[PDB]
RNA sequence: AUAAUAAUAAUAUGGUAAUAGAACAUUUAAUGAUAAUAUAUAUUAGUUAUUAAUUAAUAUAUGUAUUAAUUAAAUAGAGAA
RNA sequence: AGUAUGAAAAUGAUUAUUUUAUAAGCAAUCAUGAAUAUAUUAUAUUAUAUUAAUGAUGUACCUUUUGUAUAAUGGGUCAGC
């Protein structure tokens, strides 16, 4: 795998997958995972492993996943949080009972700190 | 009755339980005392002026 | 001839040095008031010390007031969460405190489907153009 | 006894602590400790030094205290020691910022125009930006009065931990600012504090790890996003491009239509490329032909200036700005 | 061609002509592991990208010069000239001496209405721009012209003034990049 | 007589209120609110003198009362310091004056209605052409300056979510 | 051998008539710190898996909660007569 | 039908912001441009709030019925009961 053009390029993107959910990122990008991370606390660093695609403007390395040796991709866990609280009402059409389906899903804000060809 | 020393980790602290009323009373006494000090000084200055 | 446009930089907290979002937490309780029992117990019982030991970048203020028991956090962005912990047991209070510390200070917000990444960066590949496409349309 | 006397002795003690910044007292201050932990400052950087960095110069109380009727009262801070403030530190921090940031920018963009470079530098380390950074870190201002503090009966440790300058009480009350100098502005004080911290870090680490300061700066200041492409504003770019081509060993640039669609419409599209020989320099799209031509020239100039070489390359020293 | 990577379109599993916006099809499309050449489907106007910068603007010691990525897709022979000056088509001429210049200057001051820039250009086989560069007119004439322009501007409606402002804003925006 | 500079910060509401105005009010006019509206809509943003003239030559009964009110507001403005040729009617509205006395209308074949007897008041706020109007002209000018132009081939946001994948 | 909180694996969680379990708002009675830096009510914007309460600002009242909490009870919750 | 107080709502007029004169149906929800307002950490390529560009989905509520968008019942609206 001649990974020289990617290595050379100033701009570079990745399409890493957390639980088969793809997230297309550059360095500085701020990923918002739609679940509560249990393993990592806030401040902890995540070394991304299942990286599908690593792309320049005109080239892209692709793997299933790409060799961990070829790249780096460090995210930082920058705040567990939640979505806004919502209460949709559930009811049938001639029935006074109206069940409130309250919802407030969890989020985990990551920040892609490092992304480079090793 | 917690204190800042009680917790033994220096980022933890307990703010001082001084009642608002007591603080107000203290303020009143201090500003009053200042006023008294000032008034006496002014009187003295007036007396000195009268003298010469 | 060339001229500058006065412009300012955008701080990305994570990339260089991570500054921890939660900066200060205030435990507020009442000596009277049965709603403040669990808070009082928490304050008493060696958990707060452990917490402070764990997180020495957060300062932990402990205040007494007449009302309900309060957990107000204070974040780097300047926002302030305040959770009323009325009638909660010790463990519930601790969980609430954990939740607060976890939060990045930002306001809660509805996200649309797949609104995942938030970039300041211009696209690495360009924006599409019909004149510059690989397959020309018809 | 008298409460005035009690207050007076407290004030005197506070003044003495400010003059000293005794190390034990500084250590006791929770806010300082948390700041230290937050920034991951070196262990050699003492807590007294950190307190000092937050202490702005304030030798004598100004004449504007005499009248709150004119919209100012300075009743929060207490006079400082002449030889224990953030002033010397601040200057050193400013110098460091001016050196390192500028150097980093030059490394990134070795042909960047002088004015553009200056603007970029400003963006990275402007006073407002520095103040914002300080706020983010948690450098809070001593807004509370001395008397109020005494009444509450709070320790001097907290005072030491907060930022200390001649902050005008009733600054914008009833929507009335007084427009005082830089020595009474909050933003400026915050900027000084962030520079002072940097200077303190430098002082402690220089002999052991010389580049520790610069990596701290990189982490905090140089980590911030700035698209350099948004900084530029050209005037007659075609002429400038032609001049550049003349200067280098390049053929005269001419603009040519590559592709065209929607001529005789409200919004056409004209793609023109500025060629020098067979090589294209700049690509320019536009609604009009003229616009497209202009855009191609601007693109070419961007490519010239914002060229960023690799770290593996030997240093690129540019041949100055293209003087049209 | 330095690199001999296989080249790929940005491939959907669905019909691209009917469902170009459908991200799902793109997500589905897996391609075999390795290096590829995906030529960008974009103009290189705003890009500071290293794959976009031309070789002449790269430094001599740049490794990127040798690599084949600033692709010369277009050809200058095929493209026609746009808003090109007459000097660029048939070369610049430096023929007029000092005396001729002095005469031109004398003429222009004397009577800019009779001896206008275009007329001077026609006479001496040179550009109106060059005439301007050479010689100032009488400042009175300039003042008159400014006054005329002001009068014309005043003669506008509200709408026209707004349109002119918009045009000016657009022009300013062009030179931003 | 001082070397102290200042900068004033005021809300939109504060700005609005502090501009010189004058607040006319009618007495308990005998009319419907609808009838008042039918006239008062004509006297929207007029100069006070023009409005007064219109009221004088109006066929309606409320008109005279409106004219009188305008005259009173002018007089008040003069007393304050303002000029009558400077004053324009900024706002003029009406309202129910309350205590409308209901009274049954007896109809044929043991039917009824209730006849109310409406009383209203007209209030109006006169503002100055010299200040308020100038201010709003300035605001309009600023807004015009701010306004981003129509660009033909302009940068519109690629609306929709990306979907973790390049489509180009 | 319990309780609270948190993990892991599993199963379950549509619901009229109906049955069962658990809460909250409101008003009164018993007990009851505190205080205009306070309390109550209202508006706006935040916060807590949110009929509820809390934070801040603003407004008006009051030298002040039959207040928090536990019990006892109810003229205890209204788009349907 | 006490006395004070009263930004409780329905309801009327007026002003401001915003949308609206080639577009068709419970008038909402979700997507999504734009405009405006506020914001003593908008550092911004910022955040919230308001607003019928445009797109998609969407047959009031209750009662009574095997079954109701029903052109079956009942309600002019809000306040108190
Ligand atoms: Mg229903
Ligand atoms: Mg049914
Ligand atoms: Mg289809
Ligand atoms: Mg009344
Ligand atoms: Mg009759
Ligand atoms: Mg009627
Ligand atoms: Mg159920
Ligand atoms: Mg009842
Ligand atoms: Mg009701
Ligand atoms: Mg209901
Ligand atoms: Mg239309
Ligand atoms: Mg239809
Ligand atoms: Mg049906
Ligand atoms: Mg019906
Ligand atoms: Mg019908
Ligand atoms: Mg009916």
């Amino acid at each position: 795998t001649d990974t020289t053009p990617l290595k050379l390029s100033n701009e570079l993107y990745a399409i890493f997958k957390i639980h088969n959910r793809p997230y297309l990122v550059t360095e500085g990008d701020r990923v918002i995972l739609p679940f509560k991370l249990k393993q990592a606390e806030v401040g902890d660093i995540l070394n991304m492993t299942d990286v599908t695609t690593l792309g320049s403007r005109n080239y892209k390395l692709v793997g299933h996943p790409i060799n961990t040796s070829l790249y780096t991709l460090k995210a930082t866990v920058v705040g567990k949080t939640k979505r806004a609280f919502q209460t949709r009402e559930v009811t049938k059409r001639r029935n006074r009972r109206v069940r409130h389906a309250k919802s407030k899903g969890d989020l985990t804000i990551l920040r892609i700190s490092e992304l480079s060809m090793n | 009755h917690p204190f800042s020393d009680n917790y033994a980790s220096p980022n933890i602290y307990v703010v001082n339980d001084v009642t608002s009323k007591e603080q107000k009373s203290k303020y009143d006494t201090i500003m009053k005392e200042i006023q008294k000090l000032e008034d006496d000084a002014t009187r003295k200055a007036l007396e000195t002026a009268r003298s010469a | 001839v060339v001229k500058a446009i006065a412009r300012n930089s955008i701080g990305r907290n994570g990339v260089g040095a991570f500054v921890f979002p939660c900066r200060k937490i205030t435990l507020q309780f009442c000596n009277w008031g049965g709603s403040s029992e669990g808070m009082r117990k928490f304050l008493t019982s060696k958990r707060l010390d452990k917490w402070g030991q764990e997180f020495p970048w957060i300062q932990f203020e402990v205040m007494r007031k007449s009302g309900h028991p309060l957990l107000r956090a204070e974040y780097t962005n300047g926002r302030e969460k305040v959770i009323c912990v009325r009638n909660l047991n010790i463990d519930n209070v601790e969980n609430k405190l954990k939740l607060l510390k976890d939060s990045d200070g930002d306001i809660l917000r509805r996200r649309t489907k797949n609104d995942n990444v938030e970039s300041l960066n211009s696209s690495v590949r360009g924006i599409w153009s019909p004149l510059h496409a690989a397959k020309r349309h018809r | 006894e008298s409460e005035l006397a009690k207050y007076k002795e407290y004030y005197q003690g506070l003044k003495s602590t400010v003059n000293e910044i005794p190390e034990s007292v500084a250590s006791k201050s929770p806010s300082l400790r948390t700041l230290h932990k937050r920034l991951q400052l070196p262990n050699e950087l003492t807590y007294s030094t950190l307190s000092r960095c937050l202490t702005c110069p304030s030798a004598k109380l100004p004449d504007k205290i005499n009248n709150p009727t004119k919209g100012a009262a300075f009743v929060n801070t207490v006079p400082t020691n002449k030889y224990l403030d953030n002033h010397g530190l601040n200057i050193m921090g400013k110098n460091l910022l001016s050196y390192h940031v500028t150097k980093s920018i030059i490394q990134k963009y070795p042909r960047l125009p002088t004015v553009v470079l200056n603007a970029a530098v400003n963006a990275y380390i402007s006073e407002a930006v520095l103040a914002h950074i300080a706020k983010y870190w948690g450098i809070e201002v001593e807004t509370t009065s001395v008397l109020s503090r005494y009444l509450k009966m709070e320790p001097f440790e907290f005072t030491l931990g907060r930022l200390k300058f001649f902050n005008n009480s009733l600054n914008s009350k009833d929507g009335i600012e007084l427009i005082t100098g830089k020595n009474f502005s909050e933003t400026s004080a915050l900027a000084m504090s962030v520079r002072s911290i940097i200077a303190a870090i430098w002082a402690v680490t220089e002999q052991k790890d010389s580049q520790a300061v610069y990596r701290f700066i990189d982490d905090h200041i140089m980590s911030r996003k700035l698209d350099i492409t948004k900084m530029f504003q050209f005037e007659q770019p075609t002429r400038e491009l032609a001049m550049l081509c003349r200067r280098e060993g390049l053929e005269k640039p001419v603009s040519k239509l590559v592709a065209e669609s929607g001529r005789l419409s409200k919004s056409p599209v004209f793609i023109v490329h500025v060629f020098s020989g067979e090589e294209t320099l700049g690509e320019g799209y536009g609604s009009s032909l003229k616009e497209a031509k202009a855009r191609a020239a601007t693109d070419a100039l961007m490519k010239w200036y914002c060229y960023e070489p690799l770290a593996q390359q030997e240093p690129v020293i540019d041949p100055g700005t293209v003087v049209v | 061609k330095q690199f001999g990577f296989p080249k790929t379109q940005v491939t959907t599993i669905y019909n691209k002509t009917k469902s170009a916006s459908n991200y799902k099809g793109y997500l589905k499309h897996r391609d075999a592991p390795g290096m590829y050449y995906q030529p960008s489907e974009s103009i290189a106007t705003g890009s500071v990208n290293s794959e976009t910068i031309p070789r002449s603007f790269m430094a001599a010691s740049d490794p990127r010069r040798g690599l084949d990525m600033p692709v010369q897709s277009t050809k200058a022979k095929q493209c026609p000239n746009v808003l090109v000056g007459k000097s660029t088509v048939n070369g610049k001429t430096y023929h007029l001496g000092p005396q001729e210049i002095d005469e031109i200057r004398k003429l222009r001051l004397d009577n800019p209405q009779k001896y206008t820039r275009k007329f001077l250009a026609a006479k001496y086989g040179i550009s109106p721009l060059f005439v301007s560069m050479v010689s100032k007119p009488s400042e009175q004439h300039v003042q008159i012209m400014e006054s005329r322009l002001q009068e014309i501007q005043s003669r506008w409606k509200e709408k026209r003034r707004i349109a002119r402002e918009d045009r000016k804003r657009r022009k300013l925006l062009w030179y931003q990049a | 007589n001082s070397s102290e500079r200042y900068k004033l910060k005021l809300t939109k509401r504060e700005i609005e209120v502090l501009e010189p105005s004058v607040y006319a009010q009618s007495y308990r006019i005998k009319s419907s609110m609808k009838k008042a509206t039918l006239l008062l809509r004509l006297l929207g943003g007029l100069d006070v003198m023009k409005a007064i003239s219109q009221c004088h030559f109006s066929n309606k009964k409320i008109a005279r009362e409106v004219a009188e009110l305008l005259q009173k507001g002018v007089k008040d403005g003069q007393k304050l310091g303002l000029k009558p040729e400077d004053l324009y009617i900024s706002q003029i509205w009406t309202g129910s004056d309350g205590f409308w006395r209901k009274r049954v209308e007896f109809k044929a074949r043991t039917r009824i209605g209730i006849i109310s007897h409406p009383y209203i008041h007209v209030r109006c706020i006169l503002r100055t052409k010299s200040v308020t109007k100038r201010r709003l002209a300035y605001e309009a000018h600023l807004k015009e300056q701010k306004r981003a132009p129509w660009v033909q081939l302009g940068d519109k946001p690629i609306r929709g979510v990306t979907g973790g994948v390049y489509k180009w």
